């Protein structure tokens, strides 16, 4: 995964050389942000139930036609799917977070997501909406640095999904 | 011999590369290729496959 | 049957299937699972080469291994090797990145470590997975390059890879060339996957001429029948029994 | 590349003859039915959407343990490269389709991706399951007669009915 | 073989496509069109023997000094294989016409003539003369489309023979 | 490739699950005593040239053999391809040291690493020789407590050791 | 690749040892006897063609079943490459010759021909019936007395024929 | 130069994407090792002219024979360029600190190093001596991070020069 | 090795052609210029041990500190690993002379050299000074065209080192 340590090590392979002070201040940098990060990444596990319920009924707030028969919002397994996807979208966040790098969402949930979603007749709006609540509240549940790099991996998220 | 080749695009291999998709990072249109005599031929008819356009054809 | 029926009826539907969709997989599969079963996650995962016009030191030094490393398929090139007069037209940018692959297969390293001491089916796929980043796909393309070699010559058979329009759509004058073969190609032969694994042998492998045997072909029965053979068979075998 | 004229002749230049009369006919006969090869051609052509969506759908409602976490189809890209490669093995059945002959979808497409799977990880069977859903889902707008005059096209049902059975029992 | 089935099939293929409008409308008019071929394949195919021996004698006229003693045409196993040769090329015509292509030309007499006949030391001039000699016959023997289609071939053929 | 963190990360998703509080509580341990991992990688890429070169004296000072004529070592090109080998290995042990986890080395450094000196012919026991060389040589420099703020870093030792001995196994 | 001055050095390092007085009388010897070695490579060269259309008349004579529908060799395409093939052979022959080793041609052309052969359905035994007329032709060619000046040249003719010889063993 | 930003942003670039938090922690990493950089680098300027006299003195104590006649360091001439050469190893190494990044030493010093000391016939072993020296007279006047930095960047031209 | 010999057969073999009359007269040049290379290879290994000795010696009187205690030519071991470097040199000489060809030094000594003596920390204006004195000897050894060839091989090997 695409994470700080990770592309330092890369790009000192691909170059067939050590790990000088460029690349070791980077990684200082990444340990020195695992605080914020990782706490932060611990609050929006402690919440997740609440998140992905909200992103829901937002979801259905925004998008109220996809609740009637006929089309993808209505049916109990369509609901449970959608629950699961903004879990899934929330874990790869958290991920992300605790990583520090868009490498669990690159590769977990950005790598193939038009194809997938194009095939399934999924609206990325859908998602977008839903990673649009989870930021305004995750605005609220995290104070100081760690609503930063929440923002930041949720605003790629939806960059992800545009 | 060697000579050089001056190659611009101007909607051709635009369009080509649109329908086809862009496949390794874009460039700028304008550039120079110097060619032997040898590979003269194919090089510049590679070029008008891939619908760039020459300006100038130098020898030195 | 009692846990059966409560966890069936006394909760709500929605819950219990969000939780059954979230269940682990028996497949334990990570996302790397399959490339590191065929030892291709760094040969997918390193960084795409580029080198324009202008560039720094830094730069133009890191295209410069990522180059050798490839086209040279992972073997050693000592300094007294190494082509000074290429690298200084390629620095001033009098030859682009394609014009330099092509030099350095023209090169008596390339030749003498992927030619000389070859057979030319071992020399075609060899090449292939240097500078396309493929296997063959099938047998036309093994007889195509012999008999261009032996009417033209190792030059002309050079440039046929480097002036392909596979060439030009993937590497295009500018990136070095990569393994290409790990994902699905169109056009690709259901087999050029198979033959460009067996073509790699894992990020620490090189195509040295220095083995105990030898510098031997590899893909030569798997080529000409277009197979293993085994595969009508295995269609019996999907039947009764 | 052999369709059904060009294995005849392979046929014929192997014996070193000229094509028979009876070879003839049977050549002629398929160019006749040529026209109804085509629209059949056409129908798998023109709802590949629809008959990869409705087997995808069938599949993983049948074995959702491969879209869990942790399965081969789970992450964004796997899942893509399933659909991706059933698009694949639906292209490959048209051009057998059209061609007359299985040799295309033997040689291109499937003498090695039994041992890619293999490779890769890849549950087999449930490939040869999915290839057996767009089988069905595929007759049905194979035998749609909208826009379509009627006629007799059994055989030609048969046909794509073997070359999706040689694509399942080639993959499983 | 290199036929309009495999062309639109593998143009298709080499894009990654499924076969189009135009290349089933082209295979249309290759199946529309196999009639007067398969006419014209089973015409020349009745009078094998007649334009074998003609094609020959032609070639004979129109070369008197090939037969002399000494020179390539001289004996009987020449002769038979002069009739062997003009029989292998009236056979592959029939099979383009039968496949609607030159690829059975392409493939069983152009992709290696020049170097069989230069190693065997064969005129081309010969069997331009055979292959005209057919062609003036195909003439009487065809009409219509059958005759433009036996025509094509023959003078592809008679053009890789330049 | 991966490191402790990606690693984690990996082994939750297959169980479908975040990341628990007692791996959040090991990565943020991990993290937080990442200063003397810097310290460390620091060590062992400033003295590599006087590791490679003492491991190599002892090597074949032990060993006379792989620089006689005949031995493996023996011509310049030879010896000059033995030194990229240890230089090679010691700096990916430094990767694995950064990343806190092993898996460059399963991915990159070892990934076909016995294949080819088996097919090359190159004693797997001595490589493996040097690199415990390399191992007796680096932890020196580890060790070495001037210009930096005492403290205990036994557990970086340990893992240093373990990732030498995964090359050296993996080789033989 | 190797000459007999490269295989001598080459063992001579593998002894570690200079080259003896008995080893640089039999390279001397060599070097005298170069001039007439280049004859001979001559005449394999300036001959090639009539070699080759004599070696495949007799072929092709002998075994008709080559040149018919079903044989190995019928189509153009089939006979250029069978008389592709067979220059190929007869030119590392002559870099053998020149040489004064064998090397190249079984680094190059000898490699995997057999398994190539195997693998194509082309006889070998046919291949090594081809090689052997091409040695006879050569051998009339190498002998001919006309612009060179007579001598004593039975070690050449030997050592050709060893190379052909060699060629069709490998090839059967 | 290869600083840690100018890395970011190849890196950025090369996959033709923003900049995102896995480049902006490396980035911080640098801001936060500025401040005992750049007092390094007036640590290092303010002595450099002790500094330099005191490298050349240890080069000509560890290797005596060069001041005899007719060795590299006889001659007013040679010794002022060897004083110019040590000074501009220290320059450049100030240099390196300011900007966080090996990327002066590598342009300036690195890029050429051995073709240009054979050539010349100078050992790399009186630089490495010189600059052994430095480091450890740079272990006075510094202390804490900046030390350890300096010391970083002297044992990367060490690393080069052997 | 690349010999005149090898050379030409893979000239030949890259242009997939015979050998013509320009690779026959390269050739015949060679088997000329045996004669004297072959008695210069033999005079050279008549006079191996003398000159071994010599050459250390001449290393030793050159460079007079190395033999000083803490310095490379301190030891037995190290002198006698000196005198195995310059038997080496003297041994792939003759190989070339033999070969009439760079291929013995280029693939035996040149080829990796630098890396070597780099890593090791060998001078190498020690092995070029005992080429020197290798090459003055040899020029009382031998005369006329043998004096010349191994001229030429020797300060081939000498500007290999410098
Ligand atoms: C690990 C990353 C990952 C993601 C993100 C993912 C999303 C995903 N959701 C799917 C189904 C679905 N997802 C939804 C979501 C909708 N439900 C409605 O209530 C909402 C308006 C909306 C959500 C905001 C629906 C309706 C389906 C069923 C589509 C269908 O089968 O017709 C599918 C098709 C496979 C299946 O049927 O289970 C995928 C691939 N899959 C992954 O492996
Ligand atoms: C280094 C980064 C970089 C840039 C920026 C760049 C610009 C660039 N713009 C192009 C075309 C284009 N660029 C534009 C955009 C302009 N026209 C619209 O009206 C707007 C006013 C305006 C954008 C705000 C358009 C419309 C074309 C298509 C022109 C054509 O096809 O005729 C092309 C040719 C694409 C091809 O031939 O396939 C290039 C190379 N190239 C680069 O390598
Ligand atoms: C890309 C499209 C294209 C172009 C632009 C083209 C023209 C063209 N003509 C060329 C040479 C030539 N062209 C000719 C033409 C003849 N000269 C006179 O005798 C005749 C009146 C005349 C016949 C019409 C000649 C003689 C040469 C050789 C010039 C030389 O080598 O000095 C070459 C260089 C061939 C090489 O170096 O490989 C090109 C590119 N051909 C193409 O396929
Ligand atoms: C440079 C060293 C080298 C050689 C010489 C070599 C031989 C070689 N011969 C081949 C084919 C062939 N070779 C032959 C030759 C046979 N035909 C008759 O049976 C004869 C008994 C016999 C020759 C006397 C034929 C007919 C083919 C056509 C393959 C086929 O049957 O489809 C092929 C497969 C590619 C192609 O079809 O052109 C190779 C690689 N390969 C090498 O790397
Ligand atoms: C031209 C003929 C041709 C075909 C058909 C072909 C298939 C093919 N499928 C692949 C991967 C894959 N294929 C699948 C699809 C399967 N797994 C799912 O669970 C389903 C059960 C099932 C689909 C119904 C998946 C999930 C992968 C990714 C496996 C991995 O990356 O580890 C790959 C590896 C390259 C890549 O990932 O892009 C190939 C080459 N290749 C060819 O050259
Ligand atoms: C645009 C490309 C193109 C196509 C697709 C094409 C096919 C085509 N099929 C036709 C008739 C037909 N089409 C079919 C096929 C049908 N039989 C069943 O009803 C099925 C629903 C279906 C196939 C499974 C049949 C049986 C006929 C009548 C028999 C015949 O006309 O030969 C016709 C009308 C011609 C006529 O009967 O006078 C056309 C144009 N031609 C083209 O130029
Ligand atoms: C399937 C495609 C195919 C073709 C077209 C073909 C032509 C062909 N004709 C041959 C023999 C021959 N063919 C001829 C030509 C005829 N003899 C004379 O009476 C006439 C003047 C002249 C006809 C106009 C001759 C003279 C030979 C004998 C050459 C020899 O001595 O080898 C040979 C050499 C092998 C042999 O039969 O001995 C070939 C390859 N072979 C093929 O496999
Ligand atoms: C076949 C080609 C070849 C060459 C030329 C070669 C040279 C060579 N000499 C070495 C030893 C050595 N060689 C010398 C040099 C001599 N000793 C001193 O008495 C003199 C001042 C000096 C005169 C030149 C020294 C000092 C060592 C010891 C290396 C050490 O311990 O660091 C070594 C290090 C490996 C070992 O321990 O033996 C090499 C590679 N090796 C080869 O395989
Ligand atoms: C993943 C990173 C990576 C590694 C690790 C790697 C190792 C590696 N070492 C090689 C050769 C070699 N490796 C050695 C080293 C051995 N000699 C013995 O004396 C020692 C005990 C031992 C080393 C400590 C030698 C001598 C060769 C040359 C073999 C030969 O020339 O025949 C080769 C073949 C390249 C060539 O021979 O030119 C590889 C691929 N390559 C890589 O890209
Ligand atoms: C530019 C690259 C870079 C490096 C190298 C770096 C190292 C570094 N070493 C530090 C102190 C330290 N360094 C060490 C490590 C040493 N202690 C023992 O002597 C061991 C022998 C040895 C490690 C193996 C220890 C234990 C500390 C104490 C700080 C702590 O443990 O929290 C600190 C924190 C200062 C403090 O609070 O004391 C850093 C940031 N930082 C960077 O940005
Ligand atoms: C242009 C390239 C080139 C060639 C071709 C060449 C050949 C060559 N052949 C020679 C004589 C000779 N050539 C031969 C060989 C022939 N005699 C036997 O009858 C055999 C039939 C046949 C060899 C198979 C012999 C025996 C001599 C006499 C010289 C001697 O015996 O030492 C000579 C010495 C001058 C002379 O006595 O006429 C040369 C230079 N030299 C060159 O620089």
């Amino acid at each position: 995964s695409r994470t700080v340590i990770t592309e330092v090590i890369a790009t000192a392979d691909s170059q067939g050389r050590f790990l000088n002070s460029t690349e070791l201040q980077a990684a200082f940098g990444r340990f020195e942000r695992a605080v914020p990060a990782i706490e932060a990444a611990r609050a929006l596990t402690k919440n997740q139930d609440a998140l992905v319920k909200g992103a829901v009924q937002a979801v259905f707030k925004k998008f109220p036609y996809v609740t009637q028969p006929g089309e993808k919002g209505y049916g109990d397994s369509n609901q449970a799917k959608c629950a699961r996807d903004i879990g899934y979208y929330l874990r790869f966040i958290t991920y992300s977070l605790v990583a520090s790098g868009t490498g669990p969402l690159d590769d977990y949930v950005i790598a193939g997501l038009r194809e997938v979603n194009r095939a399934f007749n999924l609206n990325p709006l859908w998602y977008i909406e839903a990673l649009n609540y989870i930021k305004g509240e995750t605005g609220k549940l995290l104070s100081g640095q760690s609503k930063t790099e929440a923002l930041l991996y949720i605003d790629h998220a939806i960059n992800a999904l545009s | 011999r060697i000579y050089k080749i001056t190659v611009s695009e101007a909607g051709a291999y635009a369009t080509n590369k649109h329908r086809t998709g862009y496949r390794a990072p874009i460039r700028q249109s304008n550039y120079t290729l110097t060619v032997p005599y040898d590979r003269f031929l194919p090089e510049m008819i590679r070029l008008h496959q891939s619908g760039a356009k020459i300006v100038n054809v130098t020898s030195v | 049957f009692l846990n059966m029926a409560k966890d069936l009826t006394s909760v709500s539907r929605a819950e219990w299937l969000a939780k059954s969709y979230t269940q682990p997989s028996r497949y334990q599969q990570t996302e790397t699972f399959g490339q590191e079963r065929i030892g291709a996650v760094g040969a997918i995962e390193t960084p795409r080469i580029n080198l324009r016009a202008p560039f720094t030191s830094e730069e133009f030094q890191g295209a410069l291994y990522a180059i050798y490393r490839h086209i040279f398929g992972n073997t050693y090139v000592m300094e007294s090797e190494r082509p000074t007069t290429a690298e200084s037209q390629l620095k001033d940018g009098r030859i682009t990145v394609r014009g330099f692959i092509r030099l350095l297969a023209k090169s008596e390293v390339y030749k003498s470590r992927f030619f000389q001491k070859t057979s030319q089916n071992r020399f075609i796929e060899l090449s292939h997975k240097l500078l396309l980043g493929r296997a063959p796909y099938d047998q036309a393309e093994i007889s195509y390059h012999l008999d261009l070699w032996n009417t033209q010559g190792y030059d002309a058979e050079i440039d046929s890879y480097v002036d392909s329009e596979e060439y030009l759509d993937f590497f295009g004058e500018d990136t070095v060339p990569y393994f290409r073969g790990f994902k699905y190609q169109t056009g690709q032969s259901a087999e050029g996957f198979n033959r460009l694994v067996r073509l790699y042998d894992g990020w620490a492998g090189s195509d040295t001429d220095r083995n105990v045997g030898g510098q031997v072909a590899r893909l030569t029965a798997n080529l000409t029948r277009g197979g293993s053979g085994l595969e009508p068979f295995i269609v019996m075998a999907n039947s009764r029994r | 590349m052999n369709d059904v004229f060009t294995r005849a002749i392979a046929q014929a230049d192997l014996k070193g003859s000229f094509l028979l009369e009876s070879d003839l006919d049977k050549l002629a006969s398929f160019a006749k039915e040529g026209v109804k090869r085509l629209d059949a051609v056409a129908a798998l052509t023109n709802n590949a959407p629809a008959i990869i969506s409705d087997a995808a759908h069938k599949l993983f409602a049948e074995q959702q343990e491969l879209i869990q976490p942790g399965g081969n189809a789970y992450p964004h890209r796997r899942m893509a490269a399933c659909l991706r490669d059933m698009e694949i093995i639906l292209r490959y059945v048209s051009y057998a389709l059209l061609a007359g002959d299985a040799s295309v979808l033997d040689d291109r497409c499937l003498n090695g991706l039994r041992e890619t799977y293999n490779a890769l990880g890849t549950p087999t069977q449930s490939v040869a399951r999915a290839v057996q859903l767009m089988k069905d889902a595929a007759m049905v707008h194979l035998k749609s007669t909208a826009n379509v005059t009627v006629g007799d096209c059994s055989s030609l049902y048969s046909e794509a009915a073997t070359y999706f059975d040689k694509a399942a029992a080639s993959i499983a």
